[PDB]
DNA sequence: GAGAGAAGCGCCAAACACA
DNA sequence: ACTGTGTTTGGCGCTTCTCTC
DNA sequence: GAGAGAAGCGCCAAACACA
DNA sequence: ACTGTGTTTGGCGCTTCTCTC
């Protein structure tokens, strides 16, 4: 249900044109909403960039510690109660866990980021870090989305609001350029290498032997071609017909019968 | 007609080209978004299935099913395009066009697929109408085309040359006669994976190639748009020699805008990475130069 | 007499046959004897396993699992893609309604929407207020057998992973925080531990191009039903009960009803074939 | 460097693969991992077998189990002959050492006079009268290794199939006497079933000629020794211990120092490779 | 030890012949000790004799239920402090499990063995059973064997004198006429039936794989065959000079090689 | 010499045949109880160690081995008896003759001896002075014997008439020519074994055997010595035809003893046993006959 | 100059623990 | 619907290496 | 008159419990 | 010395049977 999600999620009207509705419900549903009414990196995970913003609510403060990736736009947010550099590192751990090992990292000056503890705990992870003093859109965005949800509701944990707004910046909304969501975009595999004076083979799977399950039988059924492999699973076509995910348990790996 | 899985296999390659057959009719949404509801719904439907049949089975393409689909695909894609109007607009049959690309995408990557077959079915005026595809305007489409691109080329060895010359004379076209074009970004992704796969020693056409095509496209005062890839394709190249690095230098030392202008950084981005790999081999023929040339 | 031997003495098979009886004839004293079926322990019925998703972000399966650190008790909520095998973790102080719908709101903005979920019977699961989320986002929540751990056996090992894990990194520095030992173990999990089989890791399978259709599935299941001995999963028991007829039968499990007023679910690993009264 | 991913996020082997080394080099950085071996319950080391005499009447193996019947808590002394298998079992009402004795020459008066006999460190085969009564019969009377029950597997599967039958007579006749049960029981195994591989009765197998002569035996055992980590029998632990030097080792189980005062006995199931410090 | 197995067991010369003494030791020994100073059936367990005897004390009575084979002076006893036909039963028992089950008893008429409980305990059994009114000399011997182990002892639980009693009848003592123990002779296995014209092959016993154990190997080594079999184990040897006893975990069925 | 397990195979039979040799001598303890008892334990030794070889190799009988193991034995067992002299004596060389009954048990049922390649080593003659064997005093070595001519008797097929018939003259020169004999209960014994693999119809010349050498076999006064193991052979031979019965029942209502003696009661058991088989079939022709003389 | 030892590497079945 | 699974580990076959007569 | 279904029978690997 | 083991059980290959065109 579309109107459902942007209640909820208030994304974008290209995100809901993705979904059941079509351009004009998607427009409808925009503008019928009382609240809603470059690239300097070469490749993900190359280069990030690391800010820390404060969050202000009616009787408190928090800090909201993002970490943007220059080639596609993904946000990582963490939030905290102060502002040292364990919790950068912990952050930065964090972000680490949600996308990955970036090769360089960039960030502005101040008491984070300059102290011993930061240098040691990027050069364990071989990131080489550079400070500059003088993206900006990605931090008002998340503003925005969570003083919605805030109007939406004020009786939540600030964590909720923080991991809803995560999922809709990266997963839900699309970027208007490249057609892409920002994880998308993140996480397409690259193109592979293409050898010179060498056909590019196509790769072959191994063959196996497989047990029907829910029958107790003891017989290995023909050594057959495998179409998918997933974890704890692969595909077999039992027949001419029809394929089926049998567990690894109930595979045995065999030789081509040339 | 009938469900594809639903036949014996004496005829079900039949029913394959009768099915495949199905679809080669043309529906046009440009004309009126109405026209023909159902007879589209069924040719959604008949291409869905048609995927899935082809990703489920094995010793299913035979030898007379290498042409039609290709000619399906040459009913479907290849065509004249919509004229130019400069947020980009959508194209308005894309469900039926994605469902062809994918359908041509697992076509293509099946390991059943031979490639001692398409080779007198596939030929160079193939790839010349499918590379004229590359203007659209569509990103999405773009993307597709790129990702097809790339296993065509991969896939056959005769067909390698000529698309590099192709790929020279499109620049050359763009560089100095029309400088209206809007796929340079996929194109150069798919140059960069090529350049990747280079071997020692590297011959002297990849010399004339970077020097006549690749430092000389600076100029285009559209580079923002595709920055990265572009550099990527030089960040790629010169790790097999650094030999011949010191020409790229005099060429981004002439090409550097002496007037101010925003244009300056992404300049100096492309600097900074061939400065991380310029250090080492005692590079400081032209270090002085590059410094002179900076400070102003 | 075979007969009144076995009735007497409830010998073996070739006891029986040594006193004079065909093999077929002692096999069948054997299989139709009531006492010597129940009190043996022994059986043999097909193996379950757990259902897995057609694609990534289809079926999740989650479970909490405890942590003893610096002398406090931390509750890990695990979530794990069913398909790829991707892990989201969170690390709480206690264990509430709220706790789970936080857990399972990062495990979205980590991994993506999943369409159905299923976890055990937990005190936690069974709320109104997890419901409640999970029906906003359309999200269909199913429970397990109550008392059958198995039955999610694929999230419980990876708890055992993730703690296995967590113990070596703090083997090394016991003064690391936990939240630091837990974020380098979630990477090292998804992003460079391969798995064993396929040899490509979570991370890989599960943004692996979604271009591959779900195959059609056939509901259609056994229309026949046959006698059971049952154990009940919560008690074990020494000896079988019954036996009883099965309403239904499904693959993995039978409806075998209990009492005369309400039937009950019963695993394969717990059932033994009867003979046929009539 | 695949020796610094190593150290900070304790990867895998393909994990370092990937990076840049050979097979061998990751094989070898997994193996020389101190907190990558002592976390990791996973072990492959020789099973062990309990000893088995040459000849009927040479070993025997007893054990007390617990019955319930008519409120009652029966205590059976059950001994099985090694060779042959021959069970027999005495019930009585309490443990005592002079039960136990008893039994033992219930048991004698059954089957023959043994040789050596084994048992687990119960309360009361270590008493002074036991020892003295064993003595008197020239009886070499040998302990287990302390809590692992693994030892006398012999004796606690016969205690099954002897409760087994039992339960199997009781489920008939609830008001069956115990004496009359077990009697009966007796002769069903010792004299009706047969033994599943060799297809003899252990009555055959006992009173079989004693022609056959006792085989030459050598105590010549290996004269190297290796590094372990070892867990303790009586208590469960999470991580390996050690790794340490074993004084000397058997087959089945080795000497493995717990601390710096007195040495251990440890079986092979708790024993795990250790790589060698020099 | 002879010296000390006659004064715990004060069995007869003979048995102590067959230890280590010989005929002038036995002698010796049997003339120092101050305290020692036909058949009906046709086959092992074919005709018993139950006889119940009274055992005086100085302030007690015992009831000696006994069952002694016609063949071969198999004695099995069993001590009770009253006499009824429920207590018959369960010495029946205990006999039929101590020396198996007889196919025809015979026993004195009394208040036992004459009620519906003993006739129906016999009929489950298929033993038939027939009474007499007028053997006596074992249960003699087994007085006087009671009553020297009480001279040498008086503090005996009444069932380890019992138990000892049987063990030196049974398993100790020797018969004079055809050298053979109790046990020896009772429990001789038949001389197997000899078929006419056809001539009696020898059995052949199956040939099997089987691993070193101790050694964690994962290879089955040669199929051969086993010189001896037994309960957990089978003779396997190894090598052209020495054979092992080799579990039946570590042992495989095999075919003969032809 | 040397251990026989610690020689190459090469000449391991060589050292087999020395040491089965070095047995050869004789020991007698009659003579003098002390004489060469090192000699005497070597011996015993020797043959405790070849007893234990030989049940636990394979492939260790050859042809050249076949003879001298049986002269060992045709050495050491066939001699003279010793002189009669009416609880029995037991042999004095009991040790050595023990071991070599042992072994010779165990040569005789090794898996790998041939039925045919003693057929021209063992002949009448060896089976004659084995049955002659049988007088002896000695309780075990009759067990022994006995346990070791049923082995022969069944294992031979050429050598089974001859046995039968030098049976029958010996029960003749028993019942007829010498009463002295000690060995009645072991070789009935075998002959019931024998009986009890007997087939259907059953041959005329088992019937001349029960009428004239076992039915007649009861006026011996020394019955009660072999009482059972005879009466077991009659209730071995009448379950193949139970029409053959009557002829026995008038034998042994002729050759019950007309006057009050103890030996009476015997008798009525071997009746009994008949009774319990005579009653099926309606056997009552000799009933009243029967009655009659139990009556007296 | 050539063939037997030595280091490398892909594979697997029995074990363990997840309250 | 309901339902056990993934990682660790020494032993071993297949393959490619080099010091030695 | 002859060859495909049907009853008989020896064998085995995965499971279970012995406090 | 020290040390895990024996029974139960449906599925299945091999073999011997008989009702049917
Ligand atoms: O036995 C457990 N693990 C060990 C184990 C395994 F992991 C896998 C196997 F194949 C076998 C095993 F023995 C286990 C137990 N419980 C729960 C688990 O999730 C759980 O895994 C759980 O959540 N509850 C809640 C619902 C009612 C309350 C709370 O008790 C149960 C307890
Ligand atoms: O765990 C036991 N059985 C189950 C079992 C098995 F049978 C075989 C296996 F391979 C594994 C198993 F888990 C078991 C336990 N104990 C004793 C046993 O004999 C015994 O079998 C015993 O006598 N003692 C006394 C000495 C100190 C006190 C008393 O505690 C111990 C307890
Ligand atoms: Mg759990
Ligand atoms: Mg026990
Ligand atoms: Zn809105
Ligand atoms: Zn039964
Ligand atoms: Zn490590
Ligand atoms: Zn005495």
């Amino acid at each position: 249900s579309p109107a459902k999600l942007h209640s909820f999620t208030h994304c974008g009207q290209a995100a809901l044109t993705l979904h059941g509705a079509t351009t004009t419900e998607a427009l409808n549903i925009l503008h019928s909403c009382h609240a809603c009414r470059i690239r300097r990196g070469l490749l993900p995970n190359h280069i990030w960039q690391g800010d820390i913003t404060h969050f202000k609510y009616k009787n408190t403060l928090y800090r909201l510690h993002v970490w943007v990736d220059t080639f596609s736009g993904s946000v990582s947010a963490t939030h905290k109660k102060r502002e040292t550099s364990s919790e950068a590192i912990s952050s930065l751990l964090h972000a680490i866990a949600h996308l990955g090992r970036p090769s360089h990292i960039n960030t502005d000056n101040g008491p984070a980021y300059a102290s011993q503890e930061f240098q040691h705990a990027c050069t364990s992870l071989a990131i080489r870090h550079t400070t500059h003093i003088p993206v900006e859109r990605t931090n008002g965005i998340l503003k925005t989305l969570l003083y919605k949800y805030f109007s939406d509701n004020p009786n939540l944990p600030m964590d909720n609001a923080l991991s809803v707004a995560l999922w809709t910046i990266n997963h839900l909304n699309v970027l208007t350029h490249c057609q892409k969501t920002r994880w998308q975009l993140h996480h397409s595999p690259r193109l592979p290498p293409i050898p010179e004076e060498k056909p590019v083979t196509t790769s072959k799977t191994h063959w196996y032997y497989f047990k029907i399950p829910g029958l107790n039988s003891r017989q290995w059924k023909g050594p057959q071609r495998a179409l998918q492999e997933a974890a704890g699973a692969a595909l077999i076509p039992v027949s001419d017909t029809a394929a089926q995910w049998i567990p690894w348990k109930l595979l045995k790996r065999a030789v081509c019968p040339r | 007609l009938l469900h594809i899985r639903d036949v014996p296999p004496a005829d079900q390659e039949k029913l394959f080209i009768q099915k495949l057959r199905q679809c080669c009719v043309l529906f046009d949404f440009v004309s009126d978004p109405l026209s023909d509801l159902k007879w589209k719904e069924v040719k959604r439907a008949a291409l869905s299935e048609m995927v899935e049949y082809i990703t489920h089975n094995r010793n299913v393409i035979t030898e007379p099913i290498y042409p039609e689909v290709v000619h399906m695909f040459a009913v479907n894609m290849f065509r004249t395009l919509p004229p130019s109007s400069n947020e980009p607009t959508l194209e308005a049959a894309w469900p039926h066009l994605q469902l062809v690309y994918e359908f041509f995408l697992r076509f293509l990557e099946s390991p059943d697929f031979q490639p001692n077959i398409a080779k007198k079915y596939i030929d160079q005026k193939f790839v010349l109408q499918l590379l004229e595809l590359f203007d659209s305007e569509d990103p999405r489409e773009r993307d597709f085309l790129k990702t097809t691109l790339h296993r065509i080329y991969g896939k056959f060895l005769g067909l390698r040359a000529y698309i590099r010359k192709q790929i020279n004379n499109i620049f050359y076209r763009f560089i100095y006669e029309t400088e209206h074009h809007n796929g340079i970004a996929e194109l150069l992704e798919i140059l960069g994976s090529i350049i990747n796969g280079f071997a020692l020693p590297l011959k002297e056409e990849h010399k004339i190639f970077l020097l006549k095509v690749l430092l000389p496209l600076h100029k285009v005062k559209s580079l923002s748009v595709y920055h990265p890839q572009l550099a990527y394709c030089v960040v790629q190249f010169l790790e097999k020699d650094s030999t011949l690095t010191e020409p790229v230098v005099m060429a981004l030392l002439k090409y550097w805008p002496k007037t101010h202008s925003p244009k300056e950084v992404m300049f100096l981005n492309e600097l900074e990475e061939i400065l991380d790999v310029i250090e080492p081999s005692e590079f400081v023929k032209i270090m002085e130069p590059l410094f002179r040339q900076l400070a102003k």
